């Protein structure tokens, strides 16, 4: 049972690695969409002043 | 306060004079650096002359990048804390060190002036506020 | 014969009555604290350029006279400026004199057109094991170097300046865009310490031109800093005929530079946050270190990633302008294995058989194959135990823990601190003597053979030793006289011994001071311009 176990929370540091990779990346992609969303924003805002 | 200056442009001053005041103490801190002395400023929330700085910079209608800042806000910033040297024993030997103060919101070190004081500075202290509350205090990470 | 018409930040509007300018043309402030160079940005109509200063401006007025050099911003090139330090506009910032300019070249230049270009793509070698096996430089290409501090960069900077001079006869640039000053003058000192700078008379036997945009110069100034590092390695490929390396320090501080100085100019910016002109700015750069038909510029350009995001534009834009990575790790560090490139997560796209052949290519594969293999058991040794799997995998174990030492390698600019002589290692050499270990015709040697050695007739020698010194053992003993009074005094004596300092109450601070008297009156200029006190009625 003791082996059986770490050899499935190994499979799960494996599978919580792996999600966590992806979510990573996912976000990766929203914080450059943040930051360019936001700058637009901005950027036409003072568009429409000037 | 025998070795001390303070110089403190508060929350109701003008956004130039807390703009100004880091760019004042380090004036005054240089007068030590500069005669041999040795000196120690601290700029405590640079992250507010930065606010300041921003604020005067989109009154005066230019152009703004990165979270609303103009483009010279890393110049700002480099140009204030690379007078912080040890200089050559051929002017003094004498020196000043800085310890900006930059805060952060929820601890990220991504955020655009903490990004830049980060690629400023030499190293960085940084107090996690998880490890205050551990009763690690002072919290550094 | 222009003049100063706005003054917004680093950002100089200049009017000619007569002609404009060219874009990018150099114009030289008349009249001013310092040299202050404007770069022309672009002609804003109405007689008006818009120009990008290269100092502060602070100090400049409306009117001002500026002269226009016809030209963009040129710099002294040639053999006189090594072991110099320049500046972004070409003055010498080592305090060593003028700088003696074989010519004097314009910074900004095309690319070297399709006919000029090498179609070999052939390797560099560098006299670096772990680099010329696993990750090779491309001859003419640009190489990311994912360093930062201890892990041995600077080391590795100077044994690249080092060997490329001793082997290729070739000169080196570095381009510190953007670097503290601290770091700079640390990198200058520790180049002067390890010989591949040379003050004085020796001036002409220094192999590298360093080039320094600093970190408190305005964005303009870091902006073109690159470049003129890029042309003072320019006359060393197309006139010298060289095999040159640059060392464009911080390739990310030139695009956040170089971003800045778009968000002044009032354009709107792409995505994350850059300047739309992202690729072409970069592009820019990266096109004119090719190879020639003359000789080639292989820059090794340190490459900082923003949020550790591959992903984000700047890294995302420079990757693909590169032909090599080497990965500087702080885990390969920590076991005493110099140069501290991480032999795994280093790539290069010189490794495939049809430019490296199947030799050295398939011995690069195996070496990097079997110390993944070692790598992914570690985890399987320190749960389960060391001699616990099999002797096959106790095999790789033992072949990788050998290559593993054997990348490691003493540097010859490294011989003034450490002792040990710095050994240039070549690449038929590191081919035929990284096979030994792979086929296993060293596995009875120890693993501390494989370890600060050049070749594989060295790892013998090292054996050899080791086990002479197994003899030279039974020469001594192992004891330490005098438990309690050999050299261990009362702490009463101990403290009897040290000597006090002298310490004043009086800290002095008037020593050489003037002692202005300051006035509490507001003091402004009359219309004469004669300092005049406030006129007292609004």
């Amino acid at each position: 049972e003791h082996a059986s176990r770490m050899s499935a929370m190994e499979n799960s540091t494996k599978s919580a690695g792996e999600m966590l990779g992806k979510l990573t990346l996912d976000y990766n992609r929203k914080r450059q969409a943040t930051i360019t969303t936001e700058l637009i924003e901005i950027i036409a805002g003072a568009s429409a002043l000037m | 306060m025998r070795y001390t200056i303070m110089v403190s442009a508060t929350a109701s001053d003008a956004a130039p004079l807390q703009f100004l005041a880091p760019y004042s103490g380090c004036a005054m801190a240089e007068y030590f650096r500069d005669t041999g002395k040795h000196g120690l400023i601290i700029y405590d929330d640079l992250s507010k002359q930065s606010v300041a700085y921003r604020q005067m910079s989109l009154l005066l209608r230019r152009p703004p990048g990165r979270e609303a800042f103009p483009g010279d806000v890393f110049y700002l910033h480099s140009r204030l804390l690379e007078r912080a040297a040890k200089l050559s024993k051929e002017l003094g030997g004498g020196s000043l060190t800085a310890f900006p103060v930059i805060e952060t919101q929820a601890g990220d070190v991504s955020a655009y002036i903490a990004t830049n004081v980060i690629s400023i500075t030499d190293g960085q202290i940084f107090l996690e506020t998880e490890l205050f509350y551990k009763g690690i205090r002072p919290a550094l990470n | 014969a222009g003049y100063v018409s706005q003054v917004i930040g680093p950002v100089v509007d200049v009017r000619f009555d007569g002609e404009l300018p060219s874009i990018l043309s150099s114009l030289e402030v008349e009249g001013h604290s310092v040299r202050l160079v404007l770069e022309v940005a672009q002609h804003m109509g109405d007689n008006t350029v818009r120009c990008i200063a290269m100092d502060s401006t602070d100090g400049l007025v409306r009117g001002q006279k500026v002269v226009d050099t016809g030209s963009p911003i040129k710099v002294p090139v040639g053999r006189g400026t090594l072991g110099r330090i320049m500046n972004v506009i070409g003055e010498p910032v080592d305090e060593q004199g003028p700088i003696d300019a074989a010519d004097i070249w314009s910074i900004h230049r095309e690319a070297p057109e399709f006919t000029e270009q090498s179609t070999e793509q052939e390797i560099l070698v560098t006299g670096i094991k772990v680099v010329d096996l696993l990750a090779p430089y491309q001859r003419g290409g640009k190489i990311g170097l994912f360093g930062g501090a201890g892990v041995g960069k600077t080391v590795l900077i100077m044994e690249l300046i080092n060997n490329v001079a001793k082997a290729h006869g070739g000169f080196s640039v570095f381009a510190g865009v953007g670097e503290r000053t601290r770091e700079g003058n640390d990198l200058y000192r520790e180049m002067i310490e390890s010989g591949v700078i040379k003050l004085g008379a020796e001036r002409g036997n220094s192999k590298c031109t360093l080039v320094y945009g600093q970190m408190n110069e305005p964005p303009g100034a870091r902006a073109r800093v690159a470049l003129t590092g890029l042309t003072v390695a320019e006359y060393f490929r197309d006139i010298e005929g060289q095999d040159v390396l640059l060392f464009v320090d911080n390739i990310f501080r030139f695009t956040q530079a170089n971003s800045e100085v778009s968000a002044l100019l009032g354009r709107i910016p792409s995505a994350v946050g850059y300047q739309p002109t992202l690729a072409t700015d970069l592009g820019g750069l990266q096109e004119r270190i090719t190879t020639t038909t003359k000789g080639s510029i292989t820059s090794v350009q340190a490459v900082y990633v923003p949020a550790d995001d591959l992903t984000d534009p700047a890294p995302a834009t420079t990757f693909a302008h590169l032909d090599a990575t080497t990965v500087l790790s702080r885990s390969i560090a920590e076991l005493g294995i110099y140069p501290a490139v991480d032999p795994l997560d280093s790539t290069s796209r010189m490794l495939n058989p049809n430019v490296i052949g199947a030799e050295h290519y398939n011995v690069a594969r195996g070496v990097q194959k079997v110390l993944q293999d070692y790598k992914n058991l570690q985890d399987i040794i320190a749960i389960l135990g060391m001699d616990e799997l099999s002797e096959e995998d106790k095999l790789t174990v033992a072949r990788a823990r050998k290559i593993q030492r054997f990348l490691s390698q003493p540097f010859q600019v490294a011989e003034v601190f450490t002792g040990t002589p710095g050994k240039y290692v070549d690449l038929a050499d590191t081919i035929s003597g990284f096979q030994g270990v792979l086929t296993g015709k060293y596995d009875d040697l120890p693993e501390m053979a494989f370890y600060m050695v050049g070749d594989i007739k060295e790892v013998k020698e090292k054996a050899d030793k080791m086990a002479k010194d197994i003899a030279s053992r039974k020469e001594a003993d192992n004891k330490k006289v005098s438990e309690e009074l050999k050299d261990i005094p009362s702490l009463d004596k101990l403290v009897s011994e040290i000597k006090e300092v002298v310490i004043e109450e009086d800290d002095g601070l008037e020593e050489d001071f003037k002692a202005e008297a300051l006035s509490s009156e507001t003091v402004v200029l009359n219309e004469e311009g004669k300092s005049v006190p406030l006129p007292k009625k609004n």
